[PDB]
């Protein structure tokens, strides 16, 4: 009874620091994007501009951690009440452990404030010939805090009602269903399955397509690659599986994620490929009708197929009585093409009679 | 006569569709020979299927028979089965006959019918039966 | 007590549970809404379990019973019936009453089983039952 | 009684305008194409005969946005009398609103007559060399005259007798179908669907190859994809998602052609195979006559097996009678062979019975 | 009675002529393979040895234009007897004089003795730079050579027990099963579907590359796609859809290959992959032994993972009586894995457990 | 009952040298790759060390062949006891002889000691520039080395409970299941098809990649495909069948492993998205769950769309009392909308409710 | 009236739903006819949906009223239907009439509903009826 | 003897092969282990097969009757059991005894069949038994 108000209580808890986990998580990645981009031309590394944006990043992550920390204290005190437990350490298994940790050690990698450069030294593509830059080490720092994309699975996780509805429960709970992310995703699949794999193909193609530009723009000098058009261009072919063309990643972050994109490009096409083959199928109800129309159908086309029998039938038989020759023997060729017409419709109307029954 | 070989081989099926051996398909053995194929055929349907080929009428189809049954279905398509079911599908009443207006209304999907009507009554029966369908077929 | 939103989500599931609107869940109704998920669930285990939850012994669940058993249900695993399965894992004769003999015989997949058994005999009555296994697990 | 009347009279003049609108529709596409080509060669943008088909093409538009404005009349019409009213401002929805001016703006682009160029740079392919040349505007509204494809969709769909037959209407009404465009569509996927998606693909295979040659025509002096027949191996390469080899588009227009050739090419091509797939196999009817006549020459191998194995034993047994080593021991080998062959006769023909009776 | 003799008669001479026709198609395509290969290196298309092999290969031509003329008359006798027509001419009908003229075209394709040349002019590939050679008209007459091949699927369709066997005709009779070469292939591919798919992908994958190979080398003078190991790996990557990497055709006979590999390698691969998972799938009998099996480890693995749980339920409970607080907690934290685990095993086996009552 | 004894003496006799067979095989394989990489820039093939490592290869390879011909020494003598026979000849049939010497072919090739040359002569990738190189012979040796991974499925085998278990054996005994290595690969197939698919690809992701830099070092100064993480880009762009880019094998080593990568990169691939297909499908009690709870929604949603119906119709006519006709017009816009909107409800309620009568 | 096209179509699709061509679509007709769709229609529901068009109440179906069906149903959406349905959404109790309180319990998913209730009720009975309901929607 | 583990291995087999701990394997016991691997065996064929390792003929299953099955089973092939179907599938008339001119229809898919027949009769009763197949098999 108190147990159930502590719980919800929690739950409202947890979701609320869900959400503002992905406020901060989310204006990090917005800000990182524009301080690259702004970066690149609009100002230089050791602008006042790139220290200011970089401390709003540095900022935001340090709410991010905070956030994370205590939605993980959330899930202590939910575990806690759970379990019937009274002490904090008790919950706190390796699997746990690694998991917190693992969880600051993503949310924590951004671009720190200060300007810091390492010798980036790439093998151009389709020349071999190496070109060598002092890349910013802010861009090894920039391209994992899309990893921060995972608070948006926890943010749909702890707001479905699948999750948090007392009616799911109890029904849920009658047929042993494990209820968590994974039942979640099962069941965006079959409610919109095509809506989940469109925006997650088109929202993964702007940032993977960004990735590979902010990336493969220290290494090219010809406007290729660096290219965002270029870059959606060839995360697109890539995914597809079609190939590189003339656009193949000079740098190996840019080949990583045309590695990614190339891997669940072969997964995202197979499944897409697999809802819109259940999207033209005919329903239970659909394919009665159209069954019953086409028995419709060929039942007129048996009378049409075995009148054209029996009127070429009179023609040879008239011919003949006329001691026609040609004619006649036209007739007789007419009515064996009439005969073999009658079959086929007889054939395929009795591949519908099974076709009805089977069902 | 057949060559041995062709005779071997038609005794095979032969076999085939009599379990017994006894030398006669029986109705029990093509019923039972029909279920195997994945067919549900009715008491009454299977004999009349049995009776299409049965020239002594005795009910039970013997190795001559079956030689006919098998020179008519050997062919990629059998003119005389076609034509037998087109006179059946021309008969809605499903008497066996087919009437002058039932021709017209076949005709529809005056004259050069009533002249193959009055061409096609070999016995002045005032209709047309199997026999003169197949002659007119022929 | 509970809030104004909890009770009414625990009163449209208890309504879902219950069709009739009398304010007791009947054995049937468990039945066909268990049919309704594709269970088929026998009267002797359905009478089980609705009594499990039972604190009146009334056969049937009233709105608060039908609550404790959400706040027993509502977490990810329940630890009550995790170890009422392990029982009834244990007792491979099905009386109930789990004795030393098959408690050795599980400790093979002797002093400490002795200890064991003998600080889980509260009652002293020679054997160890339900009550005791779940003082000894919590 | 009367509303059946004049529901009737306007299926039929709103199939007429569907008609009328596919003829000027595609009348306008087919001189489009034609004033394209010749436009390249044969003649210049100033010149009279550019001026006489580009206003052919601009006069099927006014006929072509009048025959949409009036059979998008008869629609609401044909609403009024479904739904009752006797407004037509109640048919005016916002959905409706955006699909009649989004079917006019579709078929109003055109290459209006007048010479007007635009700038157009391209970043040439397998070189990253830049290209610039005087392109006129014409090429940016050719391209997006083949939207006007959909009226092959609406002509179909007015046509179909699905659609129009009372018996149809009255069994789909007895379940419930909804009869629209998408139920056609996948009515059309069950009868034919080799010839749908046949006519589907070497249709656009032709259109994609000559937009893709249209496109890359101005910049492509080499004659690598401005041919027809190199465009359609390109289009149909990365139709398969074989790659592009070194025919890679030099332009955006080009790259995106190749990109919804692509995505239509990775579906296209799973659906062609899952349908030659279903006519590879066995029918209800022919799977239990393939079963049938399995079952006897397993029958009939099992006694050649089995009398193998006797066969072998009474060998192995007479030389071993006669005293013989290495005859007996090499039919004793003969034996053991002879065994395994007759087990395996023996269980691919019980895996035979089990198939038989599990359907 | 009479008619079974005729037909039985004219079947085996229908099955010799179609024998004697691929004796002599293949035997023109080993002599066209050889002469193709000889006169580039070893003689010149005006020496005598190139006018004796295409002597050969024309004389061989006419006893294969021979074969299938009387072939076809046998099928004209044979359609007599069958349709009890005693005319030739009735049989003779559009379809069947279009096909008797397509086979005799078909077949009349070769390299017609004496020298004639043609101006062969190819864009190069990844350089597109012009090549012009002076081929001979003799290779664009051996590769429609490779047509011939249709008739090793008459061979094998006349060769069929199912199409030849007394029993087969009575029993497909019985259910009506049209008896062709469509049903041929369908039961092939029953039976074998790999060897099927393994002796048609391994011949073409030589039939291609040799075509491949004998059209690009007039046009490739660095040994490149004229290599037979090159173009042996080009068809294979283009059939596997992986790519063309640095080996393009230079040509559009070579461009077409590879057209026709990556469709067929887009069909040829989805079946064989679909028939390598037919054969790594359980049967009904191994899946019941299968579910038997794991239910008895299951059953197992729930008596050791609830003696974990009275285990460490106890190890708690005498730590607690110790009054010890580190060691009591770290056994309440490993009943609560125990649990966990125990709940593990329970939902898995209960996923058994629907699993064998599905089936 | 002696058998019994026997039979199990020798399965341990077997299992204890097929592990001595993987140690020793896999111990070759392990110097074979350190003395590859090593003697590239460590030191040269005449040094003191590269006799030393190959020594090394050379006495495991004895032992290997030692304990491959007592190993099948053992299969005799579990053939005698099976089989009754007390003679070793009777088990040399013409299948065992070549599969021993198959094995001892297969795991007798290794680098033999000494420095012994060869001319590698391989047409360079993208510009066809012949490249000549004196390699050592030892690379023809050290690749065919990885074909002792065979030894592998030896040990999976000898070590499964499926086929070394007493019920196992009696339970498939009444099922008549043929257990060999073929069932047990299919029981791995449905327990853990991820596991074996990722453990599987993500072994041979680096066997294959080092094969391609072992042969493509000789032939490649530029840094291209001999680097490890080029190749192993390579060869999962090849496996996924996206293309080659830059990085195609300048030789036939690389062009063939490159084949192979792609033919088990088509399966495996199909493979693979067909078990994620299966893992986010809802199982038998979790979809009953689901749609019991869509149920319930879309009772709500009825009840709230009809609801709308009723309020939007009181609307309509309350303003027409009012003698409105801006306001009366719009709320019957919005009437029909109501209709419409129920109408959608009420058919995606009836789609779910066949869908649970479907099951 | 309908032209000699529309009026042959209508009638194919009469003689469709009736069989023996007496001019009425029995019940019977009408339940294989269902049957045949792959629907399992309970003869009450069968009638109750067969005189929903029954205007002479003979319990059959007839050419005219057949026509009238069609009139009603060959548009994409059926108001009528809807309005029907929407009614026999709200009446929970199933007994044919809205009652106050209902209405006050499927509007929170009170003056106004006062006067729509009040406005609603022509024949001054108490309640609304599906006669009331149809009035208020048109 | 065999050793402590294999002992226990089969030993564990036959509790799976006997729920009830009794020590026998009755028939019924195999039926319904042989329907929990999805066949259907009847009475007369499963008594059949409980009989073929049966020694002392009890009807049921003792350990060293399941022993010497497994005996005669661990092998990947069982040349007993491949001997006596090859006899079954021989006696086309399943009466047990197979004739010399069944041996000689057999033999077509003359001497030498006589001395088979000659050298299989060991007990000169005019006809080859299960035995006899048996010994010339060895
Ligand atoms: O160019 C092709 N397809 C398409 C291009 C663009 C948009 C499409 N939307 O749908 N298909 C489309 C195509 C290629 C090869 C073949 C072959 F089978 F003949 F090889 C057929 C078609
Ligand atoms: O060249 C090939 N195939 C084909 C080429 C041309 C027309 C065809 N029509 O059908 N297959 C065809 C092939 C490639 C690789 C393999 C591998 F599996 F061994 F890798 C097998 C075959
Ligand atoms: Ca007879
Ligand atoms: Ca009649
Ligand atoms: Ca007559
Ligand atoms: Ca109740
Ligand atoms: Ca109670
Ligand atoms: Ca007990
Ligand atoms: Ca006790
Ligand atoms: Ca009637
Ligand atoms: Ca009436
Ligand atoms: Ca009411
Ligand atoms: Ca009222
Ligand atoms: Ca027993
Ligand atoms: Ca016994
Ligand atoms: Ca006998
Ligand atoms: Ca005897
Ligand atoms: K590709």
């Amino acid at each position: 009874l108190g147990a159930l108000r502590r719980r919800r209580a929690l739950f409202e808890k947890r979701k609320r620091l869900s959400d503002y986990a992905l406020i901060f998580g989310m204006f990090g990645i917005v800000v990182m994007v524009i301080e690259t981009e702004l970066s690149w031309g609009a100002y230089d590394k050791a602008s006042l501009y790139s220290l200011a944006l970089k401390c709003l990043i540095s900022l935001s992550t340090i709410i991010l951690l905070g956030l994370i920390i205590v939605y993980h204290a959330r899930e202590i005190q939910l575990f806690m009440v759970d379990n019937g437990a009274d002490d904090w350490r008790i919950a706190m298994t390796y699997e746990r452990i690694f998991f917190i940790c693992l969880e600051i050690l993503v949310c924590a990698i951004h671009p720190i404030p200060g300007n810091y450069t390492f010798t980036w030294t790439a093998r151009l593509a389709f020349s071999y010939a190496p070109s060598t830059t002092t890349a910013d080490v802010d861009i090894i720092l920039s391209i994992p805090m899309f990893l921060r994309l995972y608070l948006i699975a926890r943010v749909m996780l702890l707001h479905s009602k699948l999750f948090t509805d007392a009616s799911s429960r109890s029904i849920g709970a009658l047929n042993k269903i494990n209820f968590n992310t994974r039942f979640v995703m099962k069941t965006l699949m079959t409610i919109c399955p095509g809506t989940v794999l469109l925006v997650f193909s088109i929202s993964l193609w702007i940032i993977a397509a960004w990735t590979v530009r902010a990336c493969e723009r220290y290494h090219d000098q010809q406007d290729v690659t660096s290219n965002f058009l270029g870059a959606m261009w060839l995360i697109s072919i890539t995914f597809l599986s079609i190939g590189y063309g003339d656009m193949v990643p000079n740098t190996y972050c840019g080949k990583g994620v045309c590695l990614l994109t190339g891997i669940m490009g072969a997964g995202c096409t197979a499944l897409v490929v697999a809802v819109v083959a259940r999207k033209l199928e005919l329903t239970k109800a659909e394919k009665h009708v159209h069954n019953f129309m086409m028995d419709i159908q060929y039942t007129k086309e048996m009378k049409e197929s075995a009148a054209r029998v029996l009127q070429e039938a009179w023609m040879f038989y008239k011919h003949t009585r006329r001691k026609e020759s040609h004619a006649a023997r036209r007739h007789q060729r007419k009515l064996l093409a009439a005969i073999n017409a009658f079959r086929q419709v007889r054939l395929k109307h009795r591949k519908l009679r099974e076709q009805v029954n089977s069902m | 006569q057949l060559t041995e070989e062709q005779i071997a081989e038609f005794k095979e099926a032969f076999s085939l569709f009599d379990k017994d051996g006894d030398g006669t398909i029986t109705t029990k053995e093509l019923g039972t020979v029909m279920r195997s194929l994945g067919q549900n055929p009715t008491e009454a349907e299977l004999q009349d299927m049995i009776n299409e080929v049965d020239a002594d009428g005795n009910g039970t189809i013997d190795f001559p028979e079956f030689l006919t049954m098998m020179a008519r279905k050997m062919k990629d398509t059998d003119s005389e089965e076609e034509i037998r079911e087109a006179f059946r599908v021309f008969d809605k009443d499903g008497n066996g006959y087919i009437s002058a207006a039932e021709l017209r209304h076949v005709m529809t999907n005056d004259e050069e019918v009533d002249e193959m009507i009055r061409e096609a009554d070999i016995d002045g029966d005032g209709q047309v039966n199997y026999e003169e369908f197949v002659q007119m077929m022929t």
